[PDB]
């Protein structure tokens, strides 16, 4: 896969979870089947790639939870979906906080 | 030399009053997209003593308008004289990853999220202040975890 997932709502669920839903669409990937996305989230405070932690969903969901996150803290969070093949590029990238 | 300032408090905003009035930054003129015609208004600020975090690797928080790269420029050089070591950092420009409140003045290029190198949030408070001094048409304690910046059309 080559065009990534696209997040298109994220939010808080509470003081250390965070919800978020995304789209995708084929035929920009020639309708390659799909095994699942990653997930990437990392605390805002840091600009280094090699922070971010990884979550994996299977490729019949179009919405996720990330939990055990900080209290009132900020993320980063980007996504990509994948196959046997390897991991597509990037969604675009979401900045999104917890609850105080 | 640095100097002594009256820090903002969390929340707070300067000047006193919503952002999007004409004593502020005025009102949303619309959202840029790469494709839109007033694209080519934003210039990328490419200063050495400016910390863009780029989480996005598309660089698209140098991108901003010709004032709010004044703005910006001039309150790198602000942050520097205040705490020798410490540099001044972007975490949000023009935005088209769209997280944002719908007409968000990050759609135009004409708003910054920042805080400082280090992160310590103990100096936010002062950074913002700066922020006002440095010309910045409406600045914005928004979050623990950034200060908001913004300039008029
Ligand atoms: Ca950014
Ligand atoms: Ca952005
Ligand atoms: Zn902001």
């Amino acid at each position: 896969p080559v065009a990534g997932p696209y997040i298109t709502f994220t939010d808080a669920v509470n003081e250390t979870t965070i919800m978020l839903k995304w789209m995708y669409i084929p035929a920009s990937n020639n309708n390659t089947p799909i095994h699942g996305f990653y997930i990437y989230y990392r605390p805002t405070d840091s600009d280094n790639d090699s922070d971010y932690k990884k979550d994996m969903v299977e490729g019949d969901k179009y919405w996720h939870s990330i939990s055990h996150l900080q209290p009132e803290t900020s993320y980063d969070i980007k996504m990509q979906c994948f196959n046997e093949g390897g991991e597509s590029e990037f969604s675009n990238v979401m900045i999104c906080e917890t609850k105080a | 030399p640095p100097r002594k300032l009256v820090p903002l408090a969390y929340k707070q905003f300067s000047p006193n009053v919503p952002e999007k009035t004409l004593g502020a930054s005025g009102r949303y003129e619309g959202k840029i997209a790469r494709s839109s015609e007033r694209f080519k208004e934003l210039t990328p600020n490419y200063n050495p003593d400016i910390i863009f975090k780029d989480e996005e690797n598309t660089g698209a928080d140098r991108l901003m308008t010709q004032r709010c790269k004044d703005r910006l420029n001039s309150l790198a050089i602000s942050v520097m004289n205040q705490w020798p070591g410490v540099k001044l950092r972007v975490t949000e420009g023009w935005d088209e990853d769209g997280h944002h409140s719908e007409e968000s003045l990050h759609y135009e290029g004409r708003a910054v999220d920042i805080t400082t190198s280090d992160r310590d949030r103990n100096k936010y408070g002062l950074l913002a202040r700066l922020a006002v001094e440095a010309g910045f048409d409406w600045v914005y304690y928004e979050s623990k975890a950034h200060v908001h910046c913004s300039v008029k059309s």
